[PDB]
């Protein structure tokens, strides 16, 4: 599956995953973006059963974009994580259900950085720091021993490519490339991705 | 005559339907708010004071719809009580899907799209219901907002409506100093007005409701003065005129 | 007539629906449109009447492509123009995707009319706009004409608008079997000029025609002049 | 109807010039028990076609009020025009196709056969809807055991005469008696010509 | 805890002349190893240059043709003009596919002559797959038949040849040839022969015999 | 005038106008007449050919509502149709749903229910046709009930719907309903119809006659013309 | 059945095998797995044949009329995400889809691929069906940016043939589609027997 | 008497109360709309909103989307429920479609919700005519006008509200390809075409700005007040 | 009075005006005279042109291949009839793969006109249709009134200046039975060229010919498939 690791930093969270889509052979495409903006100041990564994600994030990402726009202030980072949580709920008993995992952080100017964790079973959660799919088993504890209330911004990338480095060790198949981004009191910023040679 | 039903439009482009409504408005009892530095409070007229009728809600024309929101009331019975319903239903919705208060012109542009909705379909009278209504946001603070029977709300300072609303109004905005206003001024400002927006002088107590939001230590407690402070500023309104006519 | 013509629901004396009727008053306040049928093809020629200079000249929608080999002329209310118009094109992309093929102008003609036709039928007021459809199928090149009653006929050369009578009357004088394209629209534009308030050039006439073969073609502003010059 | 209670033997028909004939047993074999055994699984529709159906009489009863109701409207009209034994059959072959097609259908293999303007007709709308004509029919095991031997006869001489036809589905229904296991010693036997429609039975073995 | 399928044969082939069609199949209706019926036409005409054969499940295959039969009467009402046989494989597309998953269990091959006086055959999957061809055969014995068109009418597999045009008594001789072959190496269908050719007169039928076993 | 607009609009005085604008609508039309023998019951009603084109046997008046119930609809044509479909619509529901043929009884309850549910509404109106019901049976003898606009529906001996109801009647008070057999009386309704026409005034009529007893098992079929004519040539004896 | 299209600097290419096969059987080798949609916009085939049929029939209406009500022609990513959204309210209730729906817009040529499971994602190069592994064991060792038209096109028959032979499923003939500014072309229609021969020696 | 019912036609074929309804757009503020060559410019008059009232809840220039922004007349009541509707419609589209939606396209939608609503009675026809402007084109500037009957149409430049006759009038003698070569000398033109109707101080003309690939841009007062001060200086010129 | 706004409302003197209103609305169309012999039920109709250079109006459609009808009253309320007897047409071949009755399909045309005669919400069926058909029974030809009622008539005439039509009918009945097609068709076309004024004369643009019989279709003659009917039609007097 595919990743999804965040950090909350003192005044930012970066949050990061993979640019590889496959189907159940092979990596189809390599440029693939699996991390949506929501917002100027809040971000959407959601994984999970096939199909479900890529348009659940777009209905999430509309009505997060509608109310930005038919109010004229952008719905807070908490409020965005219970909409996207509850829109799940609804729908998870219905008929035409939602299996997907999803990740969302973003910035509040009046509260702060936050990342909340959710499951396919719709449950939110606020955490300094998770991670999704297969891998959170392998990185998750190099969050837990590895992580501090304070991350700096320099350490905070450092810490996830010691986190995707020891992906590429241990992950069965192959992820070339990752999308890093950041969040911070003047946007969501981009950041360059990694690469290994195996020659 | 194009008053027939709502959806009729008048030659000159007029809803006589809505316009009547507003007109219809004038009935109700007078109500008013002012927007203070520290809070807003609403002040409303008690039309019955028979002494045959108990006093059992004390919050006849003020209704609290939310944690950081309350209303006050101008218009039919029925009408103010299935608006009041329909905004408690309404923020409450808001807070179980976002799970933060409503920041209140969301309520106030739901009710006015409400109203909106039934003064288009044909088949439905409009609500002859004007609500002032205040709270507090993490986006703008306190706000007082006027809702008309038409669905086009505003922000204001400080209205009245009802009886005498003109008067009431006009002598707020001759006396309203803007960004200087503290509760206590503003509810000496209130009594004020009140005194002269009623014929019935001395400005009874029982006859009087006022109701206070305010912001403690991040609560937003909203206040219904009990009769003891409502009769303290009732007299310090009768020594300050007295003082006043000192100068005669 | 006052209180038998207020409802498609009642019946006048002589029978008459005292609401059909008005809606073909109602066509007569659209601009003329003008369409002749000849062996070569279908030409049809209409009143731009502009009213601004700053409105965009194609804004105002009087000849379109309800398909590639169908074209349609309004004259009349522009609300249910276009409505008549998308339903003329989703019933002609219809029978595409079911049958493989090009709708006939009689097929879309009877599409439109349906739509045209139920104006009260409980599945409101009828449509009042007519169209003049244009356009070559397997039988040849032919020009259909709409009211708002649903009556569909074929026409050969059929003017509407509020120059209806006139243009009509010029067109019976004007029109012969063996016509050429050529000739046809040297007609059709003779006949607009002559019941055209202003005169005539580039900008308050759009000229459309759909031969076989090739596909509905609408005279652009270099064509327009061209065609002009000698009439 | 997704499992039958009480069900029906074999129904054999054999057209001949000037009508056609079918027989049918009395024995209403809940499971492997016979339930009852004076029930009648051929009964007429109008005096120019008649029709009997194996499977669960329940559901063929079902069938004889619709038939019933349907055919009693066709002469309350009055207008002369009576549905030919085609024109019930049609209404069958589309009557339980569509029952079928919602996962309801009727458990019922019926056989319609009658007399019409000269020409005789012997249809066969199996439970789900299949239908052909055929110059003999003969449902469920009939068609095993029976329906065999009427090739032969038909096969070498296509035209048959009432007793012939008679005993021959008596010689198919006896056959059906030794081998079969549900079926019963008395059957109706419907004889359609320009006369009518007439019933009677039943009629025993040796 | 019920099939609303069973499986009825029936053999339909299909091959397209230069100026005429064939369609024919086998009137045996068998149901698993029972005979049902021995005079049951798979082969149905629908206008004067368009003839439509199902085998499969019979039950949907006099649906469909009755469908088609009807849906040829509104078409013809609506437009004035008997439908073409290019529209036929359309509508017999959409048709099917609107009960797909109820998907029509029948194989259907249209025989017709197009506009320009040519043959056309069109192959439809139960499930509403359709597409052109010049001879094509279905139901059970598809594989069985197949093959032999190739190498004979579509010079398919041979070398040093002249790919001559197809006439009509070579054809003919050709598809009851291969349709008799058929019979004796299957069993599945037989007991009858029916054959429809579609020219530009009309359609004519003819009946041969096959075996009883 | 005001009330007399709707159905639904009691008068004052306290009576619903428009059903009895539907019983003049009925009143305004020909005579039909249902005589109940001793044995059974019989329907005669005059059916005027408006035109010499008529196909003589074109809109029949008397409809087969079931196999043994007989209906002589009198008055607005597409009116009686519309409940004649009804009936047999109910007719066949209660055989489907009890498995005996509908009481006359019950048969003509249910429709007359079904006729004032018509008078009831405001986007109705009351049928224009008032008809009677006739059946027999060995279980329940032969009842002959009529059903008016109003929707009152109570048996008869013997009544007439139409234009010279009171004169049919007047000339139906002087039969012994009681006793006679259905075969005599067949051709007194042929003279009692016949003896209820203007001649003047309409130009011409086609007799059509009824009848549903024990001389025809039970079941309810039009007269056979070998006796129709009879009846017709006892009319004829009679010189009015 | 198994198709191929790729994108590069002077276009996008689009070729796919003609062998339609149920189970054992050998159904056609005449099916065009590439369908013509639209004069500017080609689908390719994968999966249920009656499936991509319909459904990129339905894209091809909406496109159409599209065009006519807009005035302008549907942008290729527009096409995308329609059939996409137009399959997913059937996922899951029996449906297989599988195509890339390729075509040049005023954003620059652009490929897109839509399977009945939901997934819609871009990129260069593409192959669905069968033969797919086999199809992409060739193209990545044979895929550059500017490969000219001639040339680029030996890259799609050969990448086609290589799949069919690797792939047992795949075969018949093979048809390659090149989509420009005018549109699509019908570039060439080679058969299998006729390929071997050529890349034989 | 045919003017008491929508779907009932006068003896001349006028649909009377949509002609009604128009009344009530000649009834609201002024909104003038003039499109350069890289910039689309909505004009507005504020109605010198009363001493005690905050004025950030008459917004009158609202966007749909991101890129596409309306300037309304007539009732405001009808004008925010429309203007609803057109946000929630453009998310939609922008869902089921990625590509975003057109101004043509949002201008249709608002012409359709119009028209439905004005096509049977108990449905009050929508008394707001909306100015849809939006670089949506992807390259292409485009500004449209919704009647409130339900027809659109794209405009160069075009006035709504009261006082568009005098607007209208003035924009068609001065909107020449000289005048909007620039994006200033496009404010420039609708500040002036804007001044023949609203004569007054600051404050009272509210200029939504939009430029090619970028957001709405309410200017500020102080932006229009440099503008005015541009403009009386070029008519010292002229004297 | 004031009883002439609605079918819902009765007249004080017993009549639904609004059906009378209906039924006056089939003489605003053109003649159409239906009749059958003992074989054949041939209706001809006269088509109106709106312009002299316009298609001639339908008048005789299609319903089946056993059913034809004349369309005399609203284009409207006639295509509808017209698309409802297709369907009921098609339904009975479908379920019964029998010519459904010309009488049933009659009975059903009356019974679905009936519904708009008895209850508010839309006007009665202002179109009166000649419904010719052949069955088990011989040929049909019927009239649909748009008051719900039909009348089975030997040759009846509807429309505008049809009461000549319908004498000349009258006249000829006897004739009828005993005729064949050609004769058939001719007397059809006297009683059409009756109702025409003077001046006008049946020419081959603007007459419509329907005939149903033993083992022929129906069949709708226009333009020059009339003219071998037409000619040899004495001249008029």
């Amino acid at each position: 599956m595919e990743y999804l690791i965040g950090i909350q930093g003192p005044d930012y969270v970066l949050v990061a995953s993979d640019r590889v889509a496959a189907s159940n052979i092979v990596q189809m495409k390599d440029d693939h973006d699996k991390m949506f903006k929501m917002s100027e100041k809040i971000l959407l990564l959601c994984v999970g059963e096939a199909g479900d994600t890529v348009q659940f994030a777009e209905y999430i990402q509309k009505n997060v974009q509608l109310y930005k726009m038919r109010n004229g202030y952008e719905l807070s980072p908490t409020a965005a994580a219970n909409f996207t949580r509850r829109n799940l709920a609804d729908c998870l008993r219905s008929r035409t259900p939602y299996h997907v995992n999803l990740l969302l952080a973003g910035y509040d100017e009046h509260e702060g950085p936050a990342l909340y964790y959710m499951d396919y079973l719709a449950a939110l959660a606020k955490a300094p720091f998770a991670a999704h799919g297969y891998g959170a088993f392998l990185t998750l504890s190099i969050l837990d021993r590895y992580y501090t209330p304070t991350i700096s911004r320099e350490r905070a990338v450092e810490l996830l490519r010691k986190c995707l480095e020891e992906l590429q060790k241990r992950f069965i198949l192959n992820l070339p490339t990752f999308s890093v981004r950041i969040i911070d009191k003047n946007g969501i910023h981009d950041l360059d991705n990694i690469s290994f040679p195996k020659q | 005559r194009y008053d027939s039903r709502t959806t009729i439009f008048s030659p000159e482009g007029r809803l006589y339907q809505v316009e009547y409504a507003m007109e219809a408005i004038g009935h109700a009892g007078t109500c008013l708010g002012i927007l203070a530095n520290d809070g807003v409070l609403l002040a409303a007229e008690r039309r019955n004071i028979h002494k045959l009728l108990d006093e059992v809600f004390f919050s006849e024309k003020i209704y609290k719809l939310n944690e950081d929101m309350a209303c006050s009331v101008a218009g039919i019975t029925s009408d103010a009580n299935v608006l009041t319903n329909e905004l408690r239903l309404i923020a409450q919705r808001y807070l179980l899907q976002y799970q933060e208060p409503i920041p209140c012109e969301q309520l106030v542009t739901a009710l006015c799209d409400i109203k909106q909705a039934y003064t288009q379909f044909g088949g439905k009278r409009p609500f002859g219901v004007s609500l002032l209504y205040i709270g507090w946001d993490k986006h703008y603070g306190f706000q007082l907002y006027q809702s008309d029977p038409s669905g086009n709300y505003g922000g204001w300072k400080a209205t009245c409506i009802g009886n005498n609303s003109a008067a009431a109004v006009s002598m707020l905005k001759q006396d309203y100093k803007e960004g200087e206003m503290t509760l206590k001024s503003a509810l000496a400002l209130a009594i004020k007005v009140l005194n002269k927006t009623m014929d019935v002088s001395k400005l009874s107590a029982e006859k009087v409701e006022i109701a206070t939001l305010t912001r403690e230590n991040g609560k937003t407690v909203i206040r219904v003065l009990k009769q003891k402070e409502v009769e303290q500023l009732i007299k310090k309104h009768e020594e300050e005129e007295a003082k006043a006519e000192r100068e005669k | 007539r006052s209180e038998y013509d207020r409802g498609v629901n009642t019946f006048s004396p002589e029978g008459r629906l005292f609401q059909v009727e008005y809606a073909i008053e109602a066509i007569k306040l659209g601009s003329t449109a003008i369409g002749i049928q000849t062996s070569e093809g279908v030409c049809l020629a209409v009143e731009k009447r502009i009213t601004s200079p700053l409105m965009e000249p194609s804004s105002i929608e009087k000849i379109v492509e309800i398909d590639a080999h169908i074209g349609c002329a309004m004259s009349g209310l522009i609300k249910d123009a276009k409505t008549l118009i998308d339903k003329a094109r989703v019933e002609t992309q219809n029978h595409w995707f079911t049958y493989n093929e090009t709708m006939t102008v009689e097929s879309v003609t009877q599409a439109v009319s349906n739509l045209a036709l139920q104006f009260g039928e409980e599945d409101s007021r009828p449509f009042g706009v007519a169209l003049l459809f244009g356009g070559v199928d397997e039988k040849g090149p032919q020009l259909f004409h709409m009211d708002p009653s649903g009556t569909f006929v074929q026409c050969d050369a059929r003017a509407i608008g509020s120059a209806s009578e006139g243009a009509q009357s010029s067109l019976q004088e004007v029109y012969h079997k063996s016509m050429t394209l050529k000739e046809a629209i040297k007609s059709s534009l003779i006949i607009l000029k002559q019941v055209m308030e202003e005169k005539l050039n580039a900008t308050n006439i759009e000229l459309a025609t759909v031969q076989p073969g090739q596909n509905f073609h609408m005279f652009t502003k270099e064509e327009l002049e061209e065609v002009i010059k000698d009439i | 109807t997704q499992n039958p209670m009480v069900t029906g033997t074999s129904v054999l028909g054999v057209k001949f010039e000037g009508g056609v004939v079918i027989a049918a047993d009395m024995l209403g074999s809940y499971g492997s028990l016979a339930r009852f055994r004076n029930i009648s699984r051929i009964m007429r529709v109008n005096n120019s076609t008649m029709l009997g159906a194996s499977g669960d009489y329940a559901d063929f009863q079902y069938l004889k009020q619709v038939l019933g109701q349907m055919v009693i409207d066709e002469e309350l009209l009055g207008d002369g025009h009576s549905y030919s034994p085609r024109a019930i059959h049609s209404w069958l072959t589309r009557a339980m196709y569509s029952r079928r097609s919602k996962m309801n259908p009727l458990w019922n293999t019926m056989v319609i056969g009658g007399y019409a303007d000269g020409e005789s007709f012997l249809g066969y709308v199996d439970m789900l809807g299949v239908a052909y004509e055929a110059p003999s029919l003969a449902t469920g095991y009939g068609a095993y055991l029976a329906q065999p031997l009427l090739r032969e006869v038909l096969e070498k001489q296509p035209v048959l005469s009432q007793t012939e036809a008679r005993d021959l589905v008596e010689r198919c229904m006896r056959v059906l008696y030794y081998r079969d296991a549900r079926s019963y010693n008395r059957f109706q036997i419907a004889t359609v010509t320009e006369k009518g429609v007439e019933i009677e039975g039943p009629l025993s073995t040796e | 805890r019920f099939s609303p399928y069973v499986f009825n044969g029936g053999t339909i082939l299909a091959i397209a002349g230069e100026d005429f069609a064939i369609v024919a199949s086998d009137t045996r209706l068998s149901e698993g190893f029972s005979i049902h019926t021995r005079d049951s036409p798979k082969c149905y005409k629908l206008t004067d240059k368009t003839v439509i054969g199902c085998s499969g499940f019979h039950g949907d295959c006099l649906t469909l043709t009755k469908i088609i039969e009807a849906r040829l009467k509104m078409y013809k009402h609506s437009n004035n003009k008997a439908m073409t046989t290019g529209a036929i494989a359309a509508m017999l597309s959409t048709i099917l596919y609107s009960r797909r998953f109820f998907p029509y269990y029948v194989y259907n091959i249209i025989g017709g002559l197009d506009e320009e006086g040519k043959g056309a055959v069109y192959s439809f999957d139960p499930v509403g797959s359709y597409q052109r061809d010049s001879f094509k055969a279905g139901g059970s014995a598809s594989a069985m038949l197949q093959p032999l068109l190739d190498n004979q009418v579509g010079f398919k597999n041979m070398q040093n040849v002249e790919h001559v045009p197809l006439s009509l008594d070579r054809a003919m001789r050709l598809v009851k040839d291969v349709f008799i072959s058929a019979a004796e190496r299957d069993v599945y269908t037989g007991d009858a022969l029916r054959i429809c050719i579609v020219t530009k007169e009309g359609i004519r039928e003819e009946t041969v015999s096959l075996r009883k076993d | 005038t005001g009330y007399d607009l709707s159905a639904s609009t009691f008068s004052p005085d306290g009576r619903v106008f428009q059903v009895e604008y539907a019983m003049k609508a009925v009143e305004n039309s020909s005579t039909a007449i249902g005589i109940r023998c001793k044995d059974g019951v019989v329907f005669g009603v005059e059916k005027l050919v408006l035109s010499k084109l008529y196909e003589e046997g074109s809109n029949k008046r008397l409809f087969n509502v079931d196999r043994h119930v007989g209906m002589a609809v009198a008055g607005l044509l597409a009116d009686a149709r519309s409940l004649a479909d009804i009936a047999r619509e109910e007719a066949s529901n209660f055989r489907s749903n009890f498995g005996y043929n509908i009481p006359l009884k019950h048969l003509a309850d249910r429709v007359a229910m079904y006729v004032h549910a018509y008078t009831l509404y405001s986007a109705v109106r009351p049928f224009g046709c008032s008809f009677m019901l006739g059946s027999y049976s060995v279980n329940d003898g032969a009842q002959l009930y009529m059903i008016d606009p109003s929707g009152v529906s109570y048996g008869y001996w013997g009544c007439a719907i139409g234009k010279a109801r009171q004169a049919a009647k007047t000339e139906i008070e002087k039969l012994q309903m009681k006793e006679m057999t259905c075969r005599d009386i067949v051709k007194e309704v042929a003279k009692i119809i016949y003896i209820v026409h203007d001649e003047v005034k309409d130009k011409a009529f086609e007799l059509e006659l009824s009848w549903v007893g024990e001389l025809t098992n039970g079941r309810h079929e039009i007269v056979p013309k070998d006796i129709r004519e009879e009846a017709e040539k006892y009319a004829k004896e009679s010189l009015k | 059945t198994t198709t191929l299209a790729f994108k590069f600097r002077h276009g996008v290419i689009v070729a796919a095998d003609s062998r339609a096969t149920a189970g054992a059987y050998i159904a056609s080798q005449t099916v065009k797995k590439v369908i013509e949609i639209n004069p500017y916009l080609l689908g390719t085939m994968a999966g249920g044949a009656a499936d991509c049929s319909f459904w990129e029939r339905l894209l091809a209406r909406q496109c159409r009329i599209y065009e006519l009500r807009n005035k302008e022609r549907i942008s290729v990513a527009a096409a995308s995400k329609l059939l996409a959204n137009m399959v997913y309210q059937y996922k899951g209730m029996g449906l297989s889809m599988g195509t890339m729906i390729c075509g040049w817009d005023k954003r620059g040529p652009g490929l897109y691929y839509v399977d009945s499971e939901g997934n819609r994602i871009s990129g260069a190069t593409f192959s669905v069906g069968s033969g797919s592994v086999y199809a992409y064991g060739v193209m990545d060792r044979g895929y550059s940016y500017d490969l000219e038209v001639e040339q680029a096109y030996d890259l799609a028959r050969r990448a086609i043939y290589q799949a069919t032979y690797r792939d047992a499923y795949s075969g018949g003939a093979v048809n390659l589609y090149h989509v420009r500014e005018d549109g699509w072309i019908r570039v060439s229609s080679d058969n299998v027997a006729d390929l071997h021969e050529k890349y034989s020696g | 008497s045919y003017d008491r019912a929508i779907t009932v036609f006068s003896p001349d074929g006028h649909l009377f109360q949509v002609e009604y309804a128009q009344e009530a757009v000649k009834k609201g503020s002024t909104a003038v709309g003039v499109r350069g060559r890289d910039i689309v410019v909505l004009g507005v008059e504020k109605k010198s909103v009363a001493k005690l009232q905050d004025e950030r809840t008459v917004r009158k220039i609202c966007a749909l989307d991101d890129n596409v922004c309306m300037a309304f007349a007539g009732l405001t009541a009808d004008a925010r429920i429309v203007i609803n509707r057109a946000r929630v419609e453009c998310q939609s589209h922008r869902l089921t479609v990625e590509d975003p939606v057109t101004v043509e396209y949002i201008t249709r939608y608002i012409a359709s919700l119009k028209q439905r609503y004005t096509q049977s009675n108990g449905r009050r026809p929508f008394g707001i005519s909306a100015l849809i402007v939006g670089f949506d084109f992807d390259g292409t500037p485009r500004l449209y006008q919704t009647d409130p009957s339900g027809t659109y149409h794209a405009w160069k430049a075009n006035a709504i509200g009261r006082g568009a006759k005098s607007v209208r009038e003035f924009l068609e003698k001065n909107y020449t390809d000289e005048a909007i070569e620039t994006d200033d000398l496009t404010i420039k033109l609708v500040i002036k075409a804007l001044l023949e109707v609203v004569q007054s101080g600051g404050k009272n003309i509210e200029l939504a700005v939009m430029r090619r690939d970028q957001s709405l841009k309410i200017l500020n007062p102080e932006e229009i007040e440099k503008y005015v001060v541009e403009i009386e200086k070029e008519k010292e010129e002229n004297e | 009075n004031q009883y002439d706004n609605d079918v819902t409302v009765w007249s004080p003197q017993g009549r639904i005006h609004q059906i009378e209103y209906a039924m006056e609305a089939v003489k605003q169309g053109s003649a159409t005279v239906g009749l059958k012999s003992k074989t054949h039920a041939v209706l001809v109709a006269l088509k109106r042109a709106q312009s002299e250079l316009a298609a001639h109006q339908k008048k005789i459609l299609h319903v089946d291949n056993h059913i034809g009808i004349s369309i005399a009253g609203l284009t409207a309320d006639a295509r509808l009839l017209c698309n409802f007897m297709r369907q009921e047409c098609l339904d009975s071949r479908f379920v019964f793969d029998r010519p459904l009755p010309v009488s049933r399909l009659v009975s059903l045309i009356g019974s679905k006109t009936q519904i708009p005669t008895q209850r508010y919400g839309r006007r009665p069926y202002g179109v009166g249709l000649l419904i010719a058909g052949y069955d088990d029974m011989g040929p049909h030809i019927f009239q649909t009134c748009p008051s719900a009622n039909y009348f089975d008539c030997r040759a009846m005439s509807i429309g505008a200046r049809s009461q000549s039509a319908r004498t000349y009918l009258e006249r000829h009945m006897s004739e009828f039975m005993e005729c064949n097609l050609n004769e058939l068709v001719k007397h059809g076309l006297r009683a059409l060229r009756e109702t025409l004024p003077a001046e006008q004369d049946l020419t081959t643009k603007n007459v419509s010919i329907g005939i149903v019989g033993k083992d022929l279709e129906f069949t709708i003659y226009d333009d020059d498939d009339v003219s071998p009917f037409l000619e040899g039609l004495e001249e008029r007097p």
